[PDB]
DNA sequence: TTAGAGAATTGGAGAGTGTGTTTTTTTTTTTTTTT
DNA sequence: ACACACTCTCCAATTCTCTAA
């Protein structure tokens, strides 16, 4: 056979190296100020977003990356699951 | 105010303020990254006079051009013979006699591609000595392959000249005849000099390889070496 | 057999 | 056989010198054509070839045959044209019966031969093979027809024509109203041949126009300056205008709807008003050009490409990449978006018409077509004038005989109706919207019961059977039924017709349509979007208001705006004003804020904020950047309050029960 | 309304095949024989 | 025999459709 191929999937998101830093760092790492543009704060949301995404998975562009993930987000249960673990730790 | 583009620094002014001792040694270790932050450090802080003294110059204009710095007296002369290996890179003072100098060559800089079936246009960015071809036609209902192609009289050149530098005699091992060095120059220096001339440069010291064949990628071992000025005095 | 227009020529 | 095709070629070209040749006693360098005999039987077998071998054998060969001979250029326009100055100079002054019958039956072949051509998976395998030079030959005969003398021809039809109106209704025989009917479906093709559309069988994935034509002779331009000379356009403004006085409506009003659609088609509205001038236009023009390479320059570097050096770039964690350029070293913005620019993959991409000759359907209408300046005062005289005549009593008959006839159509009637109507009403809105002079009472038929009846229903039926062109054209057409019902109550019976207008059948129609529109092409999403903006508004004007507003918000809407916004460097001024009042609507005032955050929409204002977008001065980046500003401020504040948000903001949200209420608020 | 089971369409991995390659002045400085 | 240009083929990745809970 020839080599199978390499894709995103939920079990990278969900590893220690996935999803969890995001949550253990997006707190330090954004900030917004009135003090500078619409434009300046909203430049600067999408550069942790985007190395993150970079170290993530290499493969493709960031808008592929995003509208891949919206299909796994959407179909897989386990991901899911995670999901409604973090609103429930909010409504613990 | 009086329209010009060309900042002349003779490099030991950077010896005597005391923020600037390290980057003289930077300047000669690392041109090409350096004389760059330069160039942009100077076009901004001409911005900054108008926006800030708040005169009336039109912004766009300034916008517009590019700016340079051209640095000079580096240090002492070397002689023609006596460049080695480990120079390649690091800038370069020489001092010769101008032999002649080639006609202006066109250099490409910006590529321009059209659609052959849809008429969409794109500029594409030269860098490195390679087009950067699009794989397919970008416009969105027209996303078929191979469906642009390149218009030649449209892209935007700039001017390239290679001048023949000869070893003054003062320089010569004894019972020997001189030799010569070749120039690259570009843009506002491009017909500056002529034969007969006696002159002092300041460039880059470059290598480059060169191909065994035309048909083909294979390189010789042996590396081609010039010089790439960046003033002439 | 598979004809089919160019429907996108639109310059 | 090879052979016996082309013993019928040279049949058809003994034929086509049997008929005659001009005459070389004659001294007169040339004369005209002269007249050869036996030649009503070869008018009748050359009417027999096209009818009973090559319709029975679906060939197109017989057509090849006579474009091989030039049958056309050749003989019957100088017969006709003969026929037509003989009579002219007769009537000037002021055996006979068999010239006008050589009249009768030249004109019968010129429409044959001009008919326009279908092409389906029934067609022979002949017709399929030679469609596409059949196409050049017709754009041949458009621009000989149209060139003759200036034209000549088209007044020998109208005598025709007036030969019929001469006596009254009440004697007139069927095969008399056949001539009537005749001469309005000339005008049709000759209106409707325009340039080829390419066509190849795709076995593989790898102009028309032929040396003697040119897109002057074969534009709108010419078709109205040869009109105008030619004495048509009176023709059809008296045929149409005294229409409902015993003319029978049946034999003439289809044919006569057909003309208006096929040269309403390519005009913009706006062209028709104006709102040295070119010169100064082009000015400006060039003003933005500049800005443009002002762009081009701000991205150029100062020294030249293979002085560059290398960049490394190291993110948290130490690691390190690597990027070449002088630019680079300077601007991490730029640095930044060319380290993505270089990975190779994109995904692949889904892909709704087809049928149809061009039309505001499926092609992208900015872009005008372009007249003279007696072309454009006599194109409005003559629409201006057909408004102001025709147009009610014309909508009227053709409205009662569709709502009789429903069940029997074929599309192309539905869009040509469609088209009509959507068309005609917005001009007069437009008109009425400059000047004191004009009316909207001019119009006024489209509101009657019937005919919204009549647009309802194609639009119900089209959408049930998943017609998706027809329904494109009922969302137009429903589109301009609205608008001037707004135009209407600015000012009794019109607010019943809201009232069965927006009865909750319609109401969920109206609000199913612009879920769908997300896949589709570009021009259906922005029919939903203006379709959305008038209902909206017109139940905003009825003061049931929070019950249907609530219908329409919800996320696979918003997917479709989202869809729809991001190609905007394609898209007008308007329709981003339209967009961002949406977006005003949905997250200041009903306040479902969870909607909008979603992260490709934050890419996206970044696209179209950014000075690479929208102009530093186009009145759009007011809207945006207020819309921004609010955005980041909600968005700030619900962040801080509930950190699940930052792994919430890549992906749908979430619909459990328990967690859901709390996640939307 | 979600999701999972089955069918159809497309991409490009990669394997294969054929191909091309080495290789009469005219002007100007210098030595030599000839009248 | 050593880089290239071009052709051919198979296989699995992907989206679309139908069914039932
Ligand atoms: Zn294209």
């Amino acid at each position: 056979k020839r080599r199978p191929q390499v894709k995103l999937t939920a079990e990278k998101l969900l590893s220690d190296k996935g999803l969890p830093y995001v949550l253990k760092n997006a707190h330090k790492r954004i900030r917004i100020s009135s003090k500078k543009n619409s434009y300046d704060n909203l430049s600067n949301i999408i550069q942790f977003y985007q190395l993150w995404a970079h170290e993530l998975f290499p493969k493709a562009k960031f808008k592929d990356f995003m509208k891949i993930c919206q299909t796994v987000g959407k179909t897989d249960p386990v991901l899911r699951e995670y999901r409604v673990s973090l609103f429930r730790d909010e409504m613990g | 105010e009086l329209g010009t583009s060309n900042l002349n620094l003779d490099a030991r002014n950077l010896l005597a303020y005391k923020q600037t001792e390290d980057l003289y040694h930077q300047l000669l270790n690392y041109p090409q990254e350096v004389i760059s932050i330069m160039d942009q450090t100077i076009k901004d802080c001409m911005v900054s006079l108008i926006v800030d003294n708040n005169l009336d110059y039109d912004l766009d204009e300034i916008e517009t051009k590019f700016y340079k710095v051209r640095p000079y007296n580096v240090g002492s002369c070397k002689g023609m013979r006596e460049l080695n290996p480990n120079d390649i890179d690091k800038l370069i003072n020489l001092k010769g006699l101008v032999l002649r100098s080639t006609p202006v060559i066109p250099d490409m800089k910006v590529a321009f591609f059209k659609c052959n079936v849809c008429d969409h246009t794109m500029a594409v960015e030269i860098d490195r000595g390679v087009i950067q071809e699009p794989a397919r036609c970008e416009r969105i209902d027209c996303n078929e392959p191979n469906s642009m192609s390149l218009i030649h009289n449209r892209c935007s050149f700039a001017d390239k000249q290679v001048i023949k530098l000869q070893e003054t005699p003062d320089f010569v091992p004894d019972g020997q005849t001189p030799h010569s060095i070749s120039l690259c120059v570009y843009d506002e220096l491009v017909d500056s000099c002529r034969a007969g001339d006696r002159i002092e440069v300041t460039g880059t010291f470059r290598s480059i390889p060169i191909r065994a064949n035309s048909r083909q990628r294979v390189l010789k071992s042996l590396y081609k070496t010039y010089v790439d000025v960046v003033h002439v005095k | 057999f598979k004809s089919r227009a160019l429907n996108h020529v639109k310059k | 056989a090879d052979f016996s095709l082309t013993v019928l070629r040279a049949r058809i070209a003994l034929l086509a010198t049997a008929i005659g040749g001009p005459d070389y006693t004659s001294q007169i360098d040339p004369p005209p054509y002269k007249l050869g005999d036996d030649c009503l039987a070869c008018l009748k077998d050359l009417k027999r070839w096209f009818k009973l071998v090559d319709d029975q054998q679906k060939r197109w060969d017989v057509a090849m045959a006579v474009a091989e001979y030039r049958i056309l250029t050749d003989d019957l326009l100088p017969i006709l044209i003969d026929w037509e100055n003989k009579c002219s100079l007769a009537a000037k002054l002021a055996n006979k019966a068999y010239y006008d019958k050589i009249a009768l039956n030249c004109l019968q072949l010129l429409v044959l031969m001009t008919w326009p051509l279908i092409v389906t998976e029934q067609s022979s395998s002949n017709q399929i093979t030679l469609y596409g030079e059949l196409k050049k030959h017709q754009l041949v005969y458009k621009k000989t027809i149209l060139s003759m003398e200036s034209g000549k021809v088209l007044r020998a039809a109208i005598r025709l024509a007036l030969d019929v109106i001469k006596i009254d209704r009440l004697s007139r025989t069927p095969r008399d109203n056949m001539v009537l009917k005749l001469v309005l479906n000339f005008f049709r093709n000759v209106i409707a041949i325009e340039p080829g559309e390419f066509t190849i069988n795709t076995k593989k994935s790898m102009d028309t126009l032929p040396p003697n034509v040119s897109m002057d002779d074969i534009s709108l331009n010419t078709v109205i300056s040869s009109f105008h000379k030619n004495k048509v356009f009176g023709f059809l403004l008296t045929l149409t205008s005294s229409l409902s006085k015993e003319f029978d409506q049946d034999f003439i009003n289809i044919p006569l709807l057909e003309i208006m659609f096929y040269f309403t088609k390519d005009v913009n509205q706006e062209l028709l008003f104006p709102r040295t001038s070119a010169g100064f236009e082009l000015s400006k023009l060039l003003q933005k050009e500049h800005q443009m390479r002002k762009n081009v320059i701000k991205h150029t570097s100062a020294r030249h490409s293979r002085f560059g050096g290398l960049l490394s770039i190291q993110t948290p964690d130490k690691t390190r990449l690597t990027v070449s350029g002088s630019q680079a070293l300077v601007d991490e913005k730029i640095a930044l978006q060319k380290l993505d620019d270089s990975k190779k993959w994109n995904k692949r991409i889904i892909k709704a018409a087809e049928g149809l000759p061009n039309s505001l359907l499926n092609s992208q209408t900015g872009k005008a077509i372009f007249f003279t300046e007696s072309n454009g005062k006599h194109f409005k005289e003559f629409i201006n004038n057909f408004i102001d005549s025709g147009f009610n009593i014309l909508l009227h008959s053709v409205t009662n005989y569709f709502t009789t006839e429903q069940d029997r159509m074929v599309t192309l009637e539905q869009v040509e109706y469609l088209l009509f109507f959507a068309w005609f009403v917005k001009y007069q809105l437009l008109r009425s919207k400059i000047d004191n002079s004009a009316d909207i009472k001019q119009v006024s038929e489209a509101l009657k019961e019937v005919t919204f009846i009549l647009v309802s229903s194609l639009l119900r039926s089209a959408y049930d059977l998943k017609n998706w062109t027809v329904t494109h054209a009922g969302m137009i057409a429903f589109n301009e039924l609205l608008n001037l019902v707004s135009r209407t109550k600015a000012a009794t019976d019109i607010e019943f017709i809201v009232s069965r207008l927006f009865s909750d059948e319609r109401i969920q129609l109206l609000s199913n349509l612009p879920k769908i529109g997300s896949k589709y092409s570009l021009q259906f999403m922005k029919s939903c979007i203006e379709l959305t903006h008038s209902v909206l508004k017109v139940l905003e004007q009825y003061s049931n208001f929070q019950k249907v507003q609530a219908n329409y918000m919800t996320e696979p809407v918003i997917e479709t705006y989202i869809n729809f916004l991001e190609r905007f460097r394609e898209l007008e001024d308007d329709s981003i004003k339209k967009v961002f009042s949406f977006f005003h609507r949905v997250f200041v005032q009903a306040k479902e804020q969870a909607l909008l955050f979603r992260f490709d929409l934050i890419i996206l204002l970044r696209e179209m904020l950014s000075p690479d977008g929208l102009d530093r001065m186009s009145r759009s980046r007011k809207y945006v950047s207020q819309f921004s500003d609010y955005f980041l401020a909600r968005l700030k504040k619900r962040l801080k309050k509930s950190p699940a948000w930052f792994v919430g903001l890549l992906f749908p949200p979430l619909h459990n029960s328990e967690v859901g209420f709390y996640q939307r608020y």
